[PDB]
């Protein structure tokens, strides 16, 4: 069912520092007030399409999500990224690991590296084989349902895994309300504050009022009648 | 075989299988206008 | 079996000419290639080799007078003839075939001079 | 007011890359199931390539061989191939042919440059070097930079050939032959391609240019990772995030 | 290309005394084939590219080389009697056969 | 297109990827032998 999700699903489209500016860009964004699948981790871990890139968000209390796996068949026939978070040492491998029939967490690699109250949101996308990672850390206090608010994700890590990602899967710990959104080639106006953090956005195709705001390049519209588009 | 308009665009074609003439009329289109009060008052709008 | 066999090897004479023929069975001369290698007594071997489907020829030699391939392309035999070969050459003559690889088979013939 | 002096600074990391591991090494991949290699944290030192190279072709897109030192490249990838010279002309963007449809599609929007030299003294074989393998039929044509490693027997009729050879049924794979006295256009070539993006990104591989000290509050000609200009450099309080 | 060969003259006291064979060549050669001969009678049997064996030969062989110099190594049993080796190049004509002499008793 | 015997395909009229869809009112085949070094000479604006 729909909720008032507002402006979730917005990430930094590029790596340019900007402040006190409204920037219009075309990229893969989460449609405003769109459907996001609500998953449960009690006592629901399907494989979802990736399309051209996926926005990720999760809320945790016991670090249930510790590593993502990307691939096509999950059957040892191709290279598969394996991420494990044990102690405080991140280890990344992309070998053809033999996984169990039912992966769970208890309470040919080309790039190896070895080192609810808090939601850690990430963006994972593959452009010409390049695995780009974005993230943002912020405290919240909400367990029951989708968090209300806005939070933009900065990039931190770029892993050259070289896998064409079309599907992805989550990991549930069986004895963690995680969120999955989807990107679309929508045009958004992103507002950067004095510290260069985007706090809001307008989806130019949500409705005629959003079209008016997008056309006039402002978040306030004066009283009157505006010609904004053409029906085809 | 071909017809032309004032703008030199294609007006009609003869079907290569059945020798009939079909007119080509561009698909329906038109302007959309939005009548709205300021956002400091209400979020209700009307569409013309 | 796939086979190479040696036929009418040269025999002692005062005349310095010598003749030898080699015969092939279980494969056609149009289907693979056969290479011809010679050893002086007390020395390493010496080589003449060519790669073909049929009818082609390739040569490199320190001397080439009177010399070009001689062949009876009915599959019967391949033939060698030289005026002075008895003194100059051919204590032993060897008959050998090559394919794409790891299918290479050798036959040995002994020439009396 | 005119500038008085230039200020040049680059990251203080030097080690050999080396290029010899990419270029000089032996027995590199066949045309399909080609390989990708990544290079970081080394001095560019192209001048050794300028002196040593005897390569029969260089062509570069969006860059020139002069103005090539004093460039910092954010990512570097190298791809190696064994090819027949008609394909060497085919490897250009926008073309058509077996290569551009089936194997190694290359986009018109590209910033790299591609190098070829003729290996006939090594790659060719007496009796043919069959180990170089290429694919002749596919139901559709690929988008740039992805491989296929597959076999699903091609059907050339309405009836199936039931996953086995038979009537109107072909194995999609065939072998090149290169020989002595090869056709000069046919004979084998080795091709290497490099791809990079030149701006707005922290980089690691920089050219062989020594740094100097920087002087503040004066009009200077500066060069930071290839970005040049004239201006006064002062302190700031802008807290950049790690990726910026 | 001309190729040049060296060999020792040696007296053994046991098997396991390691043995090496070497060839040196006048110019670059990319492909070479590896052959063993028994004295007295001269059938021919081959060890080919990537130094993989043909049928009918012991498993303990490995070959790897460097330009203008080729090496393969053998450890035990009958090769002490049986091994005489020739090196030949197949990249361009003429296919020179090479020469030499080797013995163990 | 599948024939591998051709060394070069340079077109000035139509793009090489459009020949599968586009079709023509007439085709003429001008057939003759030239010297290799003169291949560059068969182009508009060239002389010899
Ligand atoms: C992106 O990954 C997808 C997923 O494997 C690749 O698409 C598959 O291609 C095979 C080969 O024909 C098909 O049999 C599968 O049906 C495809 N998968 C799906 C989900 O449709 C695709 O080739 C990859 N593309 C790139 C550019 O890497
Ligand atoms: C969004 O999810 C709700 C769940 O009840 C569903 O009814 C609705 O059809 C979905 N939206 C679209 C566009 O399908
Ligand atoms: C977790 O502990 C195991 C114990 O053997 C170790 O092998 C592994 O490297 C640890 N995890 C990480 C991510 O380092
Ligand atoms: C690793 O890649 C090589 C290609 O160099 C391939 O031959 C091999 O099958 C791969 N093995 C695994 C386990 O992925
Ligand atoms: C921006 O950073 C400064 C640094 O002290 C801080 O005072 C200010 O509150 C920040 N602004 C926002 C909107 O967080
Ligand atoms: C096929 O072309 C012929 C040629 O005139 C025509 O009579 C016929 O209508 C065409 N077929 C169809 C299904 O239109
Ligand atoms: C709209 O509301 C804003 C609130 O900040 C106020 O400043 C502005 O004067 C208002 N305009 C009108 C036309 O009421
Ligand atoms: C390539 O490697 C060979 C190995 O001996 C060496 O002689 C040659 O100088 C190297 N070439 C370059 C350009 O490094």
């Amino acid at each position: 069912a729909y909720t008032n999700s507002f402006t979730r699903g917005v990430y930094y489209p590029d790596k340019v520092f900007r402040s006190s500016v409204l920037h219009s860009t075309q990229d893969l964004f989460l449609p405003f007030f769109s459907n996001v699948t609500w998953f449960h981790a009690i006592h629901d871990n399907p494989v979802l399409p990736f399309n051209d890139g996926v926005y990720f968000a999760s809320t945790e209390k016991s670090n249930i999500i510790r590593g993502w796996i990307f691939g096509t068949t999950l059957d040892s026939k191709t290279q598969s990224l394996l991420i494990v978070n044990n102690a405080t040492n991140v280890v990344i491998k992309v070998c053809e690991f033999q996984f169990c029939n039912d992966p769970f967490l208890g309470v040919n690699c080309t790039f190896e590296y070895v080192s609810f109250k808090n939601l850690r949101e990430f963006v994972f996308k593959n452009i010409d084989g390049y695995f780009k990672i974005y993230s943002k850390h912020t405290p919240i206090n909400l367990v029951r349902d989708l968090p209300q608010g806005f939070s933009a994700l900065e990039p931190l890590v770029d892993l050259p895994i070289g896998i064409n990602i079309t599907r992805f899967q989550t990991l549930l710990a069986l004895h963690a309300a995680y969120y999955v959104g989807y990107l679309q080639p929508r045009t958004f106006l992103l507002k950067y504050n004095e510290n260069g953090t985007i706090t809001d956005a307008v989806d130019c195709a949500l409705d005629p009022l959003s079209e008016t705001k997008c056309t006039l390049k402002s978040f306030t519209v004066e009283k009157g009648i505006y010609q904004t588009s053409n029906f085809r | 075989q071909f017809g032309r308009d004032i703008a030199d665009t294609t007006d009609a074609v003869r079907d290569p299988q059945t020798l009939e003439i079909l007119d080509i009329t561009p698909c329906s289109f038109g302007g959309v206008s939005v009548i709205t009060p300021g956002t400091n008052t209400s979020n209700q709008v009307a569409v013309l | 079996q796939v086979q190479l066999k040696e036929s009418g090897p040269g025999l002692v004479a005062p005349s310095q000419s010598l003749s030898i023929t080699c015969t092939v069975s279980g494969f056609s001369l149009t289907r693979y290639g056969v290479h011809w290698v010679r050893q002086p007594p007390g020395k390493g071997l010496e080589w003449l080799g060519v790669i073909w489907a049929d009818g082609s020829t390739y040569y490199n030699s320190a001397l080439m007078s009177r010399l070009s391939i001689s062949k009876d392309n009915s599959k019967s035999q391949v033939f060698l003839n030289m005026n002075s070969l008895q003194t100059d050459d051919t204590a032993k003559y060897y008959c050998a075939r090559d394919g794409r690889g790891y299918d290479d088979y050798w036959g040995q013939g002994t020439t009396l001079t | 007011v005119q500038p008085t002096e230039s200020i040049v600074r680059f990251p203080n990391i030097t080690n050999l890359c080396p290029f010899g591991e990419v270029f000089n090494a032996t027995r590199f991949a066949s045309v399909y199931a080609w390989n990708r290699k990544r290079i970081s944290n080394c001095v560019a030192d192209y001048s050794v390539l300028y002196n040593s190279a005897s390569f029969s072709t260089f062509k570069c897109y969006g860059v020139s061989p002069t103005k090539l030192n004093d460039l910092c490249f954010t990512n570097v990838y190298a791809d190696s191939f064994v090819i027949r010279g008609d394909e060497v002309r085919q490897i250009a963007p926008g073309q058509t042919g077996k290569i551009a449809d089936y194997n190694y599609k290359l986009p018109d929007d590209f910033t790299g440059c591609v190098i070829a030299w003729n290996s006939n003294n090594l790659d060719s074989k007496v009796g043919g070097n069959y180990n170089y393998l290429y694919r002749l039929f596919r139901k559709s044509n690929l988008k740039p930079f992805e491989r296929d490693i597959s076999t699903e027997i091609y059907q050339a009729g309405s009836t199936p050939c039931n996953g086995v050879e038979g009537f109107n049924c072909y194995f999609p794979l065939q072998s090149y032959g290169f020989q002595p006295t090869n056709g000069v256009g046919y004979q084998p070539y080795r091709v290497v391609v490099l791809s990079f993006e030149l701006l707005h990104a922290p980089a690691t591989v920089c050219g062989p240019k020594k740094s100097t000290n920087l002087v503040k509050n004066k009009c200077v000609n500066f060069n930071f990772n290839g970005l040049t200009g004239t201006g006064v450099l002062t302190e700031s309080n802008k807290k950049f995030l790690p990726f910026q | 290309q001309i190729v040049l060969t060296q060999s020792p003259a040696i007296m053994s006291a046991s098997p396991g005394e390691k043995v090496t064979m070497t060839c040196s060549a006048s110019s670059t050669v990319s492909f070479i084939y590896w052959y063993q001969q028994k004295p007295g009678s001269s059938p021919r049997l081959l060890i080919y590219d990537t130094s993989n064996p043909a049928s009918g030969v012991p498993v303990r062989f490995s070959g790897s080389g460097c330009g203008t110099s080729y090496y393969l190594t053998i450890s035990r049993m009958e090769a002490e009697d049986a091994a005489t080796y020739y090196c030949q190049q197949w990249n361009t004509y003429p296919l020179t056969f090479g020469a030499g002499t080797k013995l163990e008793l």
